[PDB]
RNA sequence: GAGCUACCUAAAAACAAUUUUAUGAAUCAACUCGUCUAUGUGGCAAAAUAGUGAGAAGAUUUUUAGGUAGAGGUGAAAAGCCU
């Protein structure tokens, strides 16, 4: 569940996600009607100075059975068009992107590793 | 806060004398068949009790006598006889505590 | 095979009994002083009338 | 909201409330009839019925001794339920103890009492109720109609 | 034998036909898929079914860290790392979309429940995803791994050395002060232990379940 | 004493007799029961057909538990489990007698004892012929669908497929603050707040000088009559009259429930396919499976769902 | 009226352990004080309790007896203290 001023990781291969300047991008809104962000759900993440968005895919706050939680809280940075910034995820993402509503064909294009 | 105004004896007589604050009488009084003196239906006769426990207290008394000091509950069973009273043969190997009183005809 | 507690006196409880128990464990300290000093030291550092 | 929990909240707290049943406990072993108030004693009750159930098990048996260790804080009491009380039940599967409600306390508390008690014990019996005899009134009705039907088919 | 933890009855004031209502659509199932047995600490293999895919399974490899529910909600929980990334999987074990459970190695652990992994070394919780499954000897008792782990820095995600939490299987030594053992040791709750009341025998219910249970095969 | 005493049956009882009299008491209710087991038998009232506009007799159930049901599409449904217990028809008003509108049913179950009860209560039992029952709960039931008092009603009225409200008595939780009970915020735990965290705020404007009839204020929560409306039915158990009835239940298990068919106006007009005035296992034109299921209800011992 | 309090005179007393360039040094008890918060608000108390804090070999603290008196006394000045 990443709220505002949660501290998130970011799970790409994108320049603005990389470990120069520790400091971990935070939360600054999540775009659902409740503050509460889920798998799937969008944020706009404060990083580098910058403000960018992000589609969280995995958090480790539990879930429905049959689902996998997480140890870390992740997230995809997200142009504005949409476009996913980096080009390649490597850590395991759920298979839930698939059906729920939203856009995210993109991101499972980018992830080898669903679980 | 503090009252804007002294209560009456009417408004008072009406609170403390209603129903809900009176003492309610009680129907499950009855006399006892042995000692022929009051109880309730569902509570042990306090006369009846009374004697009782006041044999219990002779009979633990003459207990302490014999252990002598604390720390001393026997391992076998106990048994209380009375004057003319001697141990059975199923009595035999359990501690006797010796009553000077007759056996009470109640007790037996 | 039965392994019974001994029959001893609680040590803190509020009895005689249990007090007297007490005594015995300040006694041995005096038991266990290797030195006639400590033993002498016990057995007079508390003052009373 | 307590409801479903089955404990009453007695003493300074949860260890109190132990302690001050283990010590019901103790004396109830020790003397096999023990006054309290009537809500303690209904609280110890349970206790005194599962502690005899541990002496059954056994003197070898290493739970059953530390239990007894534990509940019995005179340490004389613990062979008498091993050898006297645990004997004395063998037949029974429960309903080892006795409990009774007693006339009110005299001592400006009030306070409600019982009696309770190990059955079997050596002690002068007490003033149980005593159902009627079949010879009373209704007894007899009942008594004639119980023989046609059982009779009768 | 092993009868499997769903079957006994919690107490409480409920019915006992409403845990014969249960059983009767447990063992059901259990006659079209095999339920092997397992504890905590075992690792065990699940293929389960996509509703997401069209007709293809997916497969989770993890050690069971706890078992919880009765009756027809049983579930048990196993645990792994991926790539880096530590997951977690609840499983409902009569749950019609579970195609297969594989007990890759069957073991018992000191602890019954084994959330503190999470705070352990990674090493703990990795397990090879290809990984065969050993043999198993019927004629033994399951073996109970003794391995006491290694825990990382103190913040955890809960205080494993309370004394509510009864964990033994945590090198505790290594990673808290004698003085910190004892700080902990305020919170003992000693009489719990001792107190009949809190104690539920279920040796009974365990006993008339068992022929139940082998009468309707 | 020339005084009221209080008495109970067991007060003269004697020891030989205090068995006697329960078992005396359990035949009885053996013997009342099974004499009403086959209602087409013992003149029954004229049975008509179904037509638009039409209410059934309702159950009354006890509740059970919940367990977990799938469903062919591998959804996972809480449910929850009512048990239909000595349920039988007991006292008929008609139409003028109870209201204009439409006619009313008494139905009761769960057979109780007969020992401290009115002699009142005993007496209306003695003339129906029935053992007593824990509670009585009245249905609207139009003319053509009426039934004889004394009839049994068996789960098997409802049928999977079938949505159906229950209504209930909630669960007692005494009395509450605000916060529970009406879910106010409340007041901040820190920063200087003065004994105030979980008190209501103002009661109402300082103008009009009074407290408006209605305001929420701390009092007695739970324990009311509640009813949950369009909940289906997955399957019903013949054997034991068990419903599987989709979600929660109002009360706590072991209590007793008022199930009848839904009034949601999507269906209106259901008991077109259902046993029109109930089921009735005397006639017995096909005896009915042990369990009945609805279609979407992946039934336990069927091939594992694959999604394909 | 200085048995409280302010200052002074005489005769006395107390200060563990641990470090230190050897001291109006450091850490921290006993002891002295009273920072912040909650409680209490006819209270346990006409100024307390519970925590949290400051000093703690010194311009330290404390005991006994004496002294200065209202147009006055005393004051590391708060116009503070003098039952
Ligand atoms: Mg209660
Ligand atoms: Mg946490
Ligand atoms: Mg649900
Ligand atoms: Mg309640
Ligand atoms: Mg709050
Ligand atoms: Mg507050
Ligand atoms: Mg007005
Ligand atoms: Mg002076
Ligand atoms: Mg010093
Ligand atoms: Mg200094
Ligand atoms: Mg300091
Ligand atoms: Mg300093
Ligand atoms: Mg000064
Ligand atoms: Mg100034
Ligand atoms: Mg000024
Ligand atoms: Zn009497």
């Amino acid at each position: 569940a990443v709220q505002k001023m949660t501290r998130v990781r970011v799970v790409d291969n994108s320049a603005l996600g990389s470990t120069p300047y520790h400091r971990p991008p935070r939360c600054i809104h999540v775009y659902n009607k409740s503050g509460v962000g889920k798998v799937g759900d969008q944020i706009l993440l404060a990083i580098r100075g910058q403000k960018k968005k992000a589609l969280i895919v995995g958090h480790r706050m539990p879930g429905s059975r049959m689902t996998p939680k997480f140890d870390s809280n992740n997230v995809v940075l997200i142009e504005d068009n949409g476009n996913p910034v980096g080009t390649r995820i490597k850590i395991p993402i759920p298979t839930s992107l698939r059906r729920r509503e939203g856009e995210y064909s993109k991101v499972l294009a980018i992830a080898q590793n669903f679980v | 806060a503090a009252p804007k105004n002294r209560r009456t004896i009417e408004v008072n007589r009406c609170r403390r004398r209603n129903p809900q604050k009176l003492i309610k009488i009680k129907n499950n009084i009855d006399i006892c068949p042995e000692c022929g003196h009051l109880k309730q239906k569902h509570v042990l006769c306090g006369y009846c009790y009374e004697k009782v426990r006041q044999e219990t207290t002779k009979i633990r008394q003459q207990i302490g006598a014999q252990e002598g000091g604390p720390f001393r509950a026997p391992s076998v069973e106990t048994m209380v006889l009375y004057t003319g009273e001697k141990p059975s043969e199923k009595d035999q190997g359990k501690r006797i505590v010796e009553r000077n009183i007759k056996r009470p005809s109640w007790f037996t | 095979v039965a392994r019974y507690p001994p029959i001893v006196a609680s040590m803190t409880a509020d009895s005689k009994a249990a007090r007297q128990r007490r005594v015995q464990r300040w006694q041995a300290t005096v038991h266990a002083a290797p030195s006639v000093d400590e033993k002498i030291r016990i057995l007079t550092k508390m003052q009373f009338k | 909201i307590s409801h479903g929990r089955v404990y009453r909240r007695l003493g300074l707290g949860p260890e109190s409330r132990i302690h001050l049943l283990r010590n019901l406990l103790t004396g109830l072993v020790r003397h096999e009839r023990i006054e309290a108030t009537w809500a303690r004693a209904d609280e110890m009750r349970g206790y005194a019925e599962k502690l005899i159930d541990y002496g059954k098990l056994g003197d070898t048996n290493e739970r059953a001794m530390r239990m007894a260790d534990f509940w019995l804080t005179e340490k004389d009491l613990i062979p008498k339920l091993f050898k006297v009380l645990a004997p004395r039940f063998q037949g029974q599967n429960g309903n080892y103890t006795r409990m009774l409600q007693i006339p009110n306390r005299k001592e400006q508390d009030r306070a409600k009492m019982a009696v309770i008690e190990y059955k079997g014990n050596y002690l002068p019996p007490l003033p149980l109720p005593h159902r009627d005899s079949n010879l009373t009134l209704l007894n007899q009705l009942l008594l004639g109609l119980q023989q046609d039907l059982h009779h009768n088919q | 034998r092993f009868l499997s933890p769903e079957f006994i009855p919690p107490r409480g004031r409920t019915n006992p036909l409403k845990f014969k209502i249960e059983r009767k659509d447990m063992l059901d199932r259990r006659k079209v898929l095999p339920i092997p047995e397992f504890y905590v600490g075992s690792i065990l293999r699940v293929t389960t079914a996509d509703p997401y895919a069209s007709g293809k399974t997916s497969q989770f490899l993890g050690i069971c860290i706890k078992r919880s529910g009765n009756g027809l909600g049983a579930t048990f929980t196993l645990r792994n790392t991926i790539e880096g990334q530590g997951v977690e999987i609840c499983f409902e074990l009569y749950n019609p979309r579970i195609q297969e459970i594989q007990v890759v190695k069957l073991e018992k652990r000191l602890d019954d429940n084994l959330l503190y992994l999470r705070d352990a070394l990674p090493e703990y919780s990795t397990f090879d995803v290809n990984m065969k499954p050993v043999p198993q000897e019927a004629c033994q008792e399951v073996p109970v791994n003794k391995l006491k782990v290694k825990m990382k820095p103190k913040p955890w995600s809960k205080r494993w050395e309370r004394p509510n939490f009864n964990i033994k299987g945590i090198r505790f030594d290594l990673a808290l002060t004698e003085e910190q053992m004892k700080e902990a040791q305020k919170w003992n709750k000693p009489w719990i232990e001792f107190d009949m009341m809190r104690e539920y025998d279920t040796s009974k219910i365990e006993a008339a379940l068992w022929e139940e249970i082998e009468a309707s095969k | 004493l020339h005084s009221k005493s209080s008495t109970w049956w067991d007060e003269h009882l004697s020891e030989e007799n205090l068995s006697f009299v329960k078992q005396l008491v359990s035949d009885e209710n053996k013997t009342q029961l099974t004499s009403k087991l086959n209602p087409l038998k013992d003149e029954p009232w004229p049975l008509h057909p179904w037509e638009p506009g039409s209410f059934r007799v309702g159950l009354i159930a006890l509740k059970l538990g919940m367990m977990p049901l799938w469903t062919k599409d591998g959804q996972k449904h809480a449910v929850t489990l009512l048990q239909v217990q000595d349920c039988h028809v007991l006292k008929y008003t008609p139409k003028e007698d109870h209201n204009g509108k439409i006619a009313a049913l008494t139905v009761g179950g769960k057979t109780v004892s007969r020992f401290y009860k009115p002699d009142s209560r005993l007496e209306f039992y003695r003339d129906l012929g029935l053992p007593p029952k824990q509670i009585h709960k009245i249905f609207h039931v139009t003319d053509n669908a009426v039934i004889k008092p004394g009839t049994p009603l068996y789960a098997a009225h409802f049928r999977p497929g079938q949505y159906v409200d229950v209504t209930a008595k909630t669960i007692g939780k005494g009395f509450q603050g605000v916060m529970k009970r009406w879910g106010f915020k409340g007041q901040p735990a820190s920063h200087g707040q003065t004994k105030t965290h979980r008190r209501p705020g103002a009661i109402s404007t300082g103008d009009i000088a009074r407290v408006w009839p209605g305001t929420k204020m701390p009092g007695r929560m739970g324990n009311q009559n509640r009813t949950v409306y369009g909940l289906k039915v997955w399957r019903v158990n013949t054997k034991h009259n068990i419903i599987y009835v989709n979600g929660s239940v109002p009360g706590h298990k072991n209590c007793l429930v008022k199930i009848k068919d839904s009034t949601l106006p999507a269906y209106k007009d259901s008991c077109k396919n259902l046993p029109f005035p109930t089921y009735f296992p005397d006639g017995d034109e096909e005896e009915l499976p042990e369990d009945l299921f609805d279609e979407s209800v992946w039934q336990p011992s069927e091939p594992s769902i694959t999604f394909a």
